[PDB]
Protein backbone atom coordinates (compact mmCIF):
# COMPACT_ATOMS: atom_id res chain seq x y z
CA UNK A 1 0.00 0.00 0.00
CA UNK A 2 1.99 3.12 -1.33
CA UNK A 3 -0.29 5.20 1.60
CA UNK A 4 1.61 3.27 4.05
CA UNK A 5 5.17 4.47 2.58
CA UNK A 6 5.71 7.19 4.61
CA UNK A 7 5.10 5.96 7.87
CA UNK A 8 7.36 3.76 6.88
CA UNK A 9 10.00 6.57 6.43
CA UNK A 10 9.11 8.23 9.55
CA UNK A 11 9.97 5.23 11.49
CA UNK A 12 13.49 4.88 9.88
CA UNK A 13 14.35 8.00 10.44
CA UNK A 14 13.65 7.87 14.13
CA UNK A 15 15.44 4.65 14.93
CA UNK B 1 0.91 25.27 10.31
CA UNK B 2 0.69 23.91 6.85
CA UNK B 3 -0.32 25.97 4.30
CA UNK B 4 -0.78 24.72 0.64
CA UNK B 5 -1.23 27.88 -2.07
CA UNK B 6 -1.79 26.81 -5.85
CA UNK B 7 -1.62 28.34 -9.20
CA UNK B 8 -5.10 30.59 -10.46
CA UNK B 9 -7.81 29.26 -12.46
CA UNK B 10 -7.24 28.84 -16.14
CA UNK B 11 -9.12 28.25 -19.50
CA UNK B 12 -7.67 25.20 -21.23
CA UNK B 13 -8.54 24.33 -25.13
CA UNK B 14 -9.41 20.58 -25.56
CA UNK B 15 -6.45 18.48 -26.34
CA UNK B 16 -4.17 20.66 -24.40
CA UNK B 17 -2.38 20.13 -21.35
CA UNK B 18 -1.85 22.14 -17.89
CA UNK B 19 -0.11 22.21 -15.37
CA UNK B 20 -1.27 23.24 -11.92
CA UNK B 21 0.86 24.07 -8.94
CA UNK B 22 1.08 23.88 -5.53
CA UNK B 23 3.52 25.34 -3.14
CA UNK B 24 3.63 24.28 0.45
CA UNK B 25 4.88 26.17 3.69
CA UNK B 26 5.06 25.88 7.23
CA UNK B 27 6.17 21.78 7.37
CA UNK B 28 8.16 18.84 5.85
CA UNK B 29 8.04 18.74 2.11
CA UNK B 30 10.09 15.72 1.34
CA UNK B 31 8.78 12.67 3.37
CA UNK B 32 5.47 13.59 3.39
CA UNK B 33 2.45 12.23 0.51
CA UNK B 34 0.78 14.97 -1.44
CA UNK B 35 -2.13 13.90 -3.65
CA UNK B 36 -4.47 15.73 -6.46
CA UNK B 37 -8.03 15.80 -6.41
CA UNK B 38 -10.43 16.84 -8.24
CA UNK B 39 -14.32 17.75 -8.81
CA UNK B 40 -16.53 18.36 -11.77
CA UNK B 41 -19.13 21.08 -11.31
CA UNK B 42 -21.86 19.65 -9.18
CA UNK B 43 -20.23 16.37 -8.95
CA UNK B 44 -18.33 14.47 -5.62
CA UNK B 45 -14.69 13.67 -5.07
CA UNK B 46 -12.14 11.72 -7.55
CA UNK B 47 -8.84 10.60 -6.13
CA UNK B 48 -6.34 11.22 -9.48
CA UNK B 49 -2.95 10.73 -7.76
CA UNK B 50 -0.01 11.47 -5.72
CA UNK B 51 3.21 11.56 -5.32
CA UNK B 52 5.90 11.15 -2.59
CA UNK B 53 8.80 13.54 -2.94
CA UNK B 54 11.61 12.39 -1.04
CA UNK B 55 11.51 9.13 -2.72
CA UNK B 56 10.23 10.64 -6.56
CA UNK B 57 7.57 7.75 -6.21
CA UNK B 58 4.24 8.59 -8.12
CA UNK B 59 0.51 6.64 -7.80
CA UNK B 60 -1.88 7.12 -10.29
CA UNK B 61 -5.42 6.07 -10.39
CA UNK B 62 -5.90 3.48 -13.37
CA UNK B 63 -8.03 6.03 -14.79
CA UNK B 64 -5.47 8.62 -15.46
CA UNK B 65 -2.44 6.36 -16.18
CA UNK B 66 -0.48 7.67 -19.04
CA UNK B 67 -2.32 10.96 -19.14
CA UNK B 68 -1.28 12.33 -15.89
CA UNK B 69 2.27 12.92 -14.03
CA UNK B 70 2.91 14.29 -10.64
CA UNK B 71 6.48 15.68 -9.81
CA UNK B 72 7.72 17.26 -6.65
CA UNK B 73 10.45 20.15 -6.21
CA UNK B 74 11.69 20.80 -2.96
CA UNK B 75 13.77 23.77 -4.06
CA UNK B 76 10.55 25.06 -3.94
CA UNK B 77 8.62 23.18 -2.67
CA UNK B 78 6.25 22.80 -5.22
CA UNK B 79 4.16 19.79 -6.48
CA UNK B 80 3.25 19.87 -9.96
CA UNK B 81 0.43 18.18 -11.72
CA UNK B 82 0.60 18.07 -15.52
CA UNK B 83 -3.33 16.79 -17.06
CA UNK B 84 -2.50 16.19 -20.96
CA UNK B 85 -5.06 15.85 -23.77
CA UNK B 86 -8.19 17.44 -21.98
CA UNK B 87 -11.50 17.17 -22.38
CA UNK B 88 -14.89 18.80 -21.51
CA UNK B 89 -14.84 16.47 -18.83
CA UNK B 90 -12.01 17.38 -17.10
CA UNK B 91 -13.37 21.05 -16.49
CA UNK B 92 -12.93 20.61 -12.77
CA UNK B 93 -11.45 22.49 -9.41
CA UNK B 94 -8.25 20.73 -9.02
CA UNK B 95 -7.08 20.03 -5.27
CA UNK B 96 -3.75 19.34 -4.14
CA UNK B 97 -4.27 17.62 -0.56
CA UNK B 98 -1.06 16.62 1.87
CA UNK B 99 -1.60 13.71 4.59
CA UNK B 100 -1.98 14.90 8.38
CA UNK B 101 -0.18 14.22 11.08
CA UNK B 102 -0.06 13.10 14.77
CA UNK B 103 6.82 16.87 11.72
CA UNK B 104 4.90 14.12 13.80
CA UNK B 105 3.77 10.42 12.48
CA UNK B 106 1.78 10.72 9.08
CA UNK B 107 -1.80 9.75 8.98
CA UNK B 108 -2.60 9.00 5.25
CA UNK B 109 -5.93 10.73 5.53
CA UNK B 110 -5.46 14.14 3.59
CA UNK B 111 -5.50 16.97 6.28
CA UNK B 112 -4.34 19.55 4.55
CA UNK B 113 -5.65 21.18 1.15
CA UNK B 114 -5.21 23.89 -1.15
CA UNK B 115 -7.52 26.63 -2.13
CA UNK B 116 -8.30 24.46 -5.69
CA UNK B 117 -7.64 25.92 -9.49
CA UNK B 118 -10.43 25.76 -11.35
CA UNK B 119 -9.61 24.51 -14.72
CA UNK B 120 -12.24 25.24 -17.62
CA UNK B 121 -11.99 23.60 -20.80
CA UNK B 122 -13.58 25.64 -23.28
CA UNK B 123 -12.95 27.03 -27.00
CA UNK B 124 -15.03 30.09 -25.71
CA UNK B 125 -13.31 33.47 -26.01
CA UNK B 126 -13.71 35.98 -23.03
CA UNK B 127 -17.10 37.98 -23.08
CA UNK B 128 -19.08 40.52 -21.05
CA UNK B 129 -22.55 39.24 -20.26
CA UNK B 130 -25.46 41.73 -21.00
CA UNK B 131 -27.73 42.41 -18.61
CA UNK B 132 -31.58 42.21 -18.76
CA UNK B 133 -34.28 42.90 -16.33
CA UNK B 134 -36.93 40.42 -15.39
CA UNK B 135 -39.77 43.16 -14.72
CA UNK B 136 -42.30 42.37 -11.62
CA UNK B 137 -48.62 40.80 -1.90
CA UNK B 138 -45.46 39.68 -3.26
CA UNK B 139 -44.10 40.27 -6.46
CA UNK B 140 -40.86 39.01 -7.69
CA UNK B 141 -38.44 40.55 -10.14
CA UNK B 142 -34.56 40.35 -11.01
CA UNK B 143 -31.88 39.87 -13.49
CA UNK B 144 -30.92 37.46 -16.09
CA UNK B 145 -26.96 37.65 -16.31
CA UNK B 146 -26.37 36.14 -20.45
CA UNK B 147 -24.02 34.61 -22.65
CA UNK B 148 -20.50 35.24 -20.53
CA UNK B 149 -16.80 33.73 -20.35
CA UNK B 150 -15.20 32.73 -18.25
CA UNK B 151 -16.68 32.26 -14.47
CA UNK B 152 -17.31 33.40 -12.53
CA UNK B 153 -19.83 36.60 -12.23
CA UNK B 154 -21.27 38.05 -8.96
CA UNK B 155 -24.36 39.73 -8.27
CA UNK B 156 -25.63 41.99 -5.67
CA UNK B 157 -28.94 44.16 -5.02
CA UNK B 158 -29.21 47.77 -4.07
CA UNK B 159 -24.87 48.10 -3.94
CA UNK B 160 -25.19 44.97 -1.03
CA UNK B 161 -28.01 46.97 0.90
CA UNK B 162 -30.06 44.31 -0.38
CA UNK B 163 -30.22 40.88 0.67
CA UNK B 164 -33.01 39.48 2.38
CA UNK B 165 -34.94 36.96 0.09
CA UNK B 166 -32.50 37.81 -2.76
CA UNK B 167 -31.71 34.06 -4.67
CA UNK B 168 -28.83 33.89 -7.63
CA UNK B 169 -28.97 30.81 -9.08
CA UNK B 170 -25.59 28.37 -10.35
CA UNK B 171 -24.73 29.61 -13.64
CA UNK B 172 -25.64 27.09 -16.44
CA UNK B 173 -23.27 26.32 -19.49
CA UNK B 174 -25.19 27.12 -22.81
CA UNK B 175 -25.04 25.17 -26.15
CA UNK B 176 -22.33 27.85 -26.99
CA UNK B 177 -19.86 27.37 -24.32
CA UNK B 178 -21.15 30.90 -22.53
CA UNK B 179 -22.10 30.91 -19.19
CA UNK B 180 -26.13 32.23 -18.43
CA UNK B 181 -27.02 33.60 -14.62
CA UNK B 182 -30.33 34.59 -12.97
CA UNK B 183 -30.91 36.68 -9.90
CA UNK B 184 -34.01 37.30 -8.23
CA UNK B 185 -35.95 39.04 -5.18
CA UNK B 186 -39.47 38.82 -3.70
CA UNK B 187 -40.46 42.31 -2.53
CA UNK B 188 -44.07 43.40 -1.70
CA UNK B 189 -46.24 44.64 -4.35
CA UNK B 190 -46.63 47.90 -2.24
CA UNK B 191 -42.86 49.05 -2.63
CA UNK B 192 -42.70 48.89 -6.29
CA UNK B 193 -43.74 52.10 -6.70
CA UNK B 194 -42.03 54.00 -3.43
CA UNK B 195 -38.41 51.74 -3.90
CA UNK B 196 -35.63 51.18 -6.13
CA UNK B 197 -34.21 47.86 -7.54
CA UNK B 198 -30.80 47.57 -8.76
CA UNK B 199 -28.79 44.73 -9.64
CA UNK B 200 -25.15 45.15 -9.49
CA UNK B 201 -23.45 42.58 -11.65
CA UNK B 202 -19.81 42.05 -11.52
CA UNK B 203 -17.55 39.79 -14.24
CA UNK B 204 -13.87 40.84 -13.35
CA UNK B 205 -12.58 39.56 -16.80
CA UNK B 206 -14.44 41.10 -19.24
CA UNK B 207 -14.48 44.26 -16.53
CA UNK B 208 -18.40 44.40 -17.19
CA UNK B 209 -19.38 46.59 -13.77
CA UNK B 210 -23.49 46.87 -15.09
CA UNK B 211 -26.33 48.65 -12.42
CA UNK B 212 -29.13 47.47 -13.62
CA UNK B 213 -32.42 49.69 -12.42
CA UNK B 214 -35.05 46.81 -13.03
CA UNK B 215 -38.91 48.47 -13.43
CA UNK B 216 -42.11 47.58 -14.16
CA UNK C 1 -11.01 -1.19 -7.37
CA UNK C 2 -13.00 -0.91 -3.60
CA UNK C 3 -16.21 0.67 -4.29
CA UNK C 4 -17.86 2.59 -1.93
CA UNK C 5 -21.30 3.29 -1.57
CA UNK C 6 -23.09 5.73 0.69
CA UNK C 7 -26.51 5.15 0.67
CA UNK C 8 -28.78 7.26 1.08
CA UNK C 9 -26.99 10.16 -1.00
CA UNK C 10 -29.38 12.92 1.00
CA UNK C 11 -30.66 12.57 4.32
CA UNK C 12 -33.23 15.23 5.49
CA UNK C 13 -33.16 15.91 9.00
CA UNK C 14 -34.05 18.32 11.90
CA UNK C 15 -31.45 20.53 14.11
CA UNK C 16 -30.53 18.97 17.23
CA UNK C 17 -31.17 15.19 16.05
CA UNK C 18 -28.75 12.72 15.70
CA UNK C 19 -27.23 11.56 12.09
CA UNK C 20 -25.83 8.34 11.04
CA UNK C 21 -23.98 8.20 7.57
CA UNK C 22 -23.15 4.75 6.04
CA UNK C 23 -20.30 3.56 3.62
CA UNK C 24 -19.76 0.14 2.70
CA UNK C 25 -17.12 -1.23 1.25
CA UNK C 26 -17.22 -4.10 -1.61
CA UNK C 27 -14.73 -5.33 -0.19
CA UNK C 28 -13.00 -5.48 3.32
CA UNK C 29 -10.31 -2.22 3.80
CA UNK C 30 -7.50 -2.78 4.79
CA UNK C 31 -5.85 -2.23 8.21
CA UNK C 32 -9.18 -0.07 8.18
CA UNK C 33 -7.92 2.79 6.86
CA UNK C 34 -10.97 5.00 5.90
CA UNK C 35 -11.58 8.63 6.51
CA UNK C 36 -14.03 10.75 6.66
CA UNK C 37 -14.89 14.45 4.95
CA UNK C 38 -17.11 17.14 5.17
CA UNK C 39 -17.41 19.83 2.50
CA UNK C 40 -19.39 23.41 2.10
CA UNK C 41 -20.01 24.82 -1.42
CA UNK C 42 -17.29 27.24 -1.80
CA UNK C 43 -14.61 25.01 0.32
CA UNK C 44 -12.38 22.37 -0.23
CA UNK C 45 -12.84 19.32 1.61
CA UNK C 46 -12.76 19.04 5.64
CA UNK C 47 -10.46 15.87 7.07
CA UNK C 48 -13.26 14.73 10.24
CA UNK C 49 -12.05 11.25 10.74
CA UNK C 50 -9.30 8.46 9.90
CA UNK C 51 -8.59 5.47 10.21
CA UNK C 52 -11.81 4.69 10.90
CA UNK C 53 -12.47 6.10 14.33
CA UNK C 54 -9.51 8.78 15.11
CA UNK C 55 -10.53 12.42 14.99
CA UNK C 56 -8.02 14.84 14.42
CA UNK C 57 -7.05 17.56 16.96
CA UNK C 58 -10.06 20.48 16.23
CA UNK C 59 -12.82 18.53 15.09
CA UNK C 60 -15.43 18.16 17.57
CA UNK C 61 -16.37 15.27 19.55
CA UNK C 62 -20.29 15.32 18.00
CA UNK C 63 -18.42 13.75 15.12
CA UNK C 64 -17.37 9.74 16.03
CA UNK C 65 -16.54 6.99 13.01
CA UNK C 66 -16.86 3.59 13.74
CA UNK C 67 -17.27 0.17 12.23
CA UNK C 68 -14.10 -2.24 10.53
CA UNK C 69 -14.04 -4.09 7.45
CA UNK C 70 -16.46 -3.82 4.92
CA UNK C 71 -18.98 -1.78 7.36
CA UNK C 72 -18.17 2.08 8.22
CA UNK C 73 -20.64 4.73 10.13
CA UNK C 74 -20.09 8.30 10.88
CA UNK C 75 -22.01 9.68 13.68
CA UNK C 76 -22.92 13.02 14.78
CA UNK C 77 -24.23 12.91 17.88
CA UNK C 78 -26.47 16.09 17.66
CA UNK C 79 -27.11 18.12 14.28
CA UNK C 80 -25.71 21.81 14.93
CA UNK C 81 -26.61 24.40 12.22
CA UNK C 82 -22.92 24.42 10.67
CA UNK C 83 -23.40 19.88 10.27
CA UNK C 84 -25.41 20.55 7.54
CA UNK C 85 -23.40 19.94 4.85
CA UNK C 86 -21.95 17.29 2.27
CA UNK C 87 -19.84 13.93 3.26
CA UNK C 88 -17.33 11.93 1.60
CA UNK C 89 -15.69 8.64 2.91
CA UNK C 90 -12.55 7.62 1.52
CA UNK C 91 -10.82 4.39 1.48
CA UNK C 92 -6.82 4.53 1.63
CA UNK C 93 -5.99 0.65 2.47
CA UNK C 94 -4.87 0.14 -1.33
CA UNK C 95 -2.75 2.16 -3.55
CA UNK C 96 -6.22 2.78 -5.61
CA UNK C 97 -7.47 4.97 -3.36
CA UNK C 98 -11.13 6.06 -3.73
CA UNK C 99 -14.09 8.20 -2.23
CA UNK C 100 -17.91 7.22 -1.93
CA UNK C 101 -19.96 9.47 -3.93
CA UNK C 102 -21.26 11.54 -0.33
CA UNK C 103 -23.92 12.31 1.13
CA UNK C 104 -25.73 15.60 1.82
CA UNK C 105 -27.06 16.11 5.16
CA UNK C 106 -30.11 18.72 4.68
CA UNK C 107 -32.55 20.56 6.80
CA UNK C 108 -36.00 19.05 7.45
CA UNK C 109 -38.67 21.35 7.20
CA UNK C 110 -42.50 21.30 6.41
CA UNK C 111 -44.19 20.97 2.86
CA UNK C 112 -43.80 24.22 1.29
CA UNK C 113 -45.34 24.51 -2.42
CA UNK C 114 -43.42 26.66 -4.79
CA UNK C 115 -44.56 30.17 -5.60
CA UNK C 116 -44.25 30.43 -9.54
CA UNK C 117 -43.74 33.36 -11.83
CA UNK C 118 -42.96 34.06 -15.39
CA UNK C 119 -40.99 36.53 -17.35
CA UNK C 120 -41.69 37.73 -20.37
CA UNK C 121 -38.30 38.41 -23.07
CA UNK C 122 -37.63 42.43 -22.04
CA UNK C 123 -37.73 45.22 -24.41
CA UNK C 124 -33.44 45.56 -24.28
CA UNK C 125 -33.04 41.68 -25.32
CA UNK C 126 -35.46 41.51 -28.20
CA UNK C 127 -34.03 44.49 -29.86
CA UNK C 128 -30.86 42.78 -29.97
CA UNK C 129 -32.70 39.75 -31.75
CA UNK C 130 -32.73 36.67 -29.08
CA UNK C 131 -35.76 35.85 -26.74
CA UNK C 132 -35.44 34.48 -23.37
CA UNK C 133 -38.35 33.67 -21.22
CA UNK C 134 -37.57 32.68 -17.45
CA UNK C 135 -40.01 30.64 -14.89
CA UNK C 136 -39.33 31.08 -11.20
CA UNK C 137 -40.03 28.79 -9.12
CA UNK C 138 -39.58 30.42 -5.29
CA UNK C 139 -39.52 28.91 -2.05
CA UNK C 140 -40.35 25.34 -2.22
CA UNK C 141 -39.63 22.20 -0.07
CA UNK C 142 -38.68 19.03 -0.63
CA UNK C 143 -36.08 20.07 -3.49
CA UNK C 144 -38.06 17.91 -6.27
CA UNK C 145 -39.74 19.53 -8.73
CA UNK C 146 -40.14 19.54 -12.41
CA UNK C 147 -40.59 22.45 -14.66
CA UNK C 148 -42.61 22.16 -18.53
CA UNK C 149 -42.38 24.91 -21.18
CA UNK C 150 -45.31 25.11 -23.31
CA UNK C 151 -45.68 27.25 -26.00
CA UNK C 152 -49.57 27.39 -27.93
CA UNK C 153 -49.59 24.08 -26.24
CA UNK C 154 -46.76 22.17 -27.42
CA UNK C 155 -44.38 20.52 -25.21
CA UNK C 156 -40.88 22.36 -25.74
CA UNK C 157 -37.56 20.13 -25.46
CA UNK C 158 -33.52 21.06 -25.60
CA UNK C 159 -34.37 24.88 -25.66
CA UNK C 160 -34.47 25.44 -21.86
CA UNK C 161 -31.91 25.48 -18.79
CA UNK C 162 -32.47 25.46 -15.33
CA UNK C 163 -30.47 25.59 -12.00
CA UNK C 164 -31.46 25.31 -8.09
CA UNK C 165 -29.92 27.18 -5.51
CA UNK C 166 -28.53 25.80 -1.99
CA UNK C 167 -30.92 25.06 0.72
CA UNK C 168 -31.67 28.52 2.36
CA UNK C 169 -29.88 29.42 5.69
CA UNK C 170 -32.91 31.01 6.74
CA UNK C 171 -35.87 29.34 5.48
CA UNK C 172 -34.34 25.69 4.53
CA UNK C 173 -36.18 26.06 1.15
CA UNK C 174 -34.99 25.71 -2.43
CA UNK C 175 -35.27 28.02 -5.73
CA UNK C 176 -35.47 27.00 -9.02
CA UNK C 177 -34.96 29.28 -12.05
CA UNK C 178 -35.73 27.63 -15.89
CA UNK C 179 -34.88 29.75 -18.87
CA UNK C 180 -36.13 29.11 -22.74
CA UNK C 181 -34.65 30.55 -25.42
CA UNK C 182 -35.60 31.27 -29.07
CA UNK C 183 -34.73 33.29 -31.81
CA UNK C 184 -36.39 36.88 -31.92
CA UNK C 185 -38.08 35.54 -35.57
CA UNK C 186 -39.16 31.99 -33.46
CA UNK C 187 -40.75 33.95 -30.24
CA UNK C 188 -42.77 35.84 -32.61
CA UNK C 189 -44.16 32.80 -34.33
CA UNK C 190 -46.23 31.78 -31.08
CA UNK C 191 -48.27 33.54 -29.08
CA UNK C 192 -49.09 31.98 -25.39
CA UNK C 193 -46.00 31.08 -23.13
CA UNK C 194 -46.65 29.18 -20.68
CA UNK C 195 -44.80 26.58 -17.63
CA UNK C 196 -46.21 24.06 -15.90
CA UNK C 197 -45.18 23.37 -12.67
CA UNK C 198 -45.17 20.18 -10.58
CA UNK C 199 -44.36 19.66 -7.20
CA UNK C 200 -45.45 17.11 -3.57
CA UNK C 201 -46.73 20.85 -2.14
CA UNK C 202 -49.07 21.08 -5.41
CA UNK C 203 -52.24 18.69 -5.55
CA UNK C 204 -52.01 19.08 -9.18
CA UNK C 205 -50.11 21.30 -11.75
CA UNK C 206 -49.69 24.95 -11.81
CA UNK C 207 -49.27 27.01 -14.83
CA UNK C 208 -48.19 30.31 -15.41
CA UNK C 209 -48.58 32.17 -18.57
CA UNK C 210 -48.68 35.19 -20.80
CA UNK C 211 -49.56 35.86 -24.28
CA UNK C 212 -47.01 37.53 -26.33
CA UNK C 213 -46.94 41.24 -26.98
CA UNK C 214 -50.13 41.57 -24.43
Amino acid sequence: NWFDITNWLWYIKKK
Amino acid sequence: QVQLVQSGAEVKRPGSSVTVSCKASGGSFSTYALSWVRQAPGRGLEWMGGVIPLLTITNYAPRFQGRITITADRSTSTAYLELNSLRPEDTAVYYCAREGTTLGKPIGAFAHWGQGTLVTVSSASTKGPSVFPLAPGTAALGCLVKDYFPEPVTVSWNSGALTSGVHTFPAVLQSSGLYSLSSVVTVPSSSLGTQTYICNVNHKPSNTKVDKKVEP
Amino acid sequence: EIVLTQSPGTQSLSPGERATLSCRASQSVGNNKLAWYQQRPGQAPRLLIYGASSRPSGVADRFSGSGSGTDFTLTISRLEPEDFAVYYCQQYGQSLSTFGQGTKVEVKRTVAAPSVFIFPPSDEQLKSGTASVVCLLNNFYPREAKVQWKVDNALQSGNSQESVTEQDSKDSTYSLSSTLTLSKADYEKHKVYACEVTHQGLSSPVTKSFNRGE
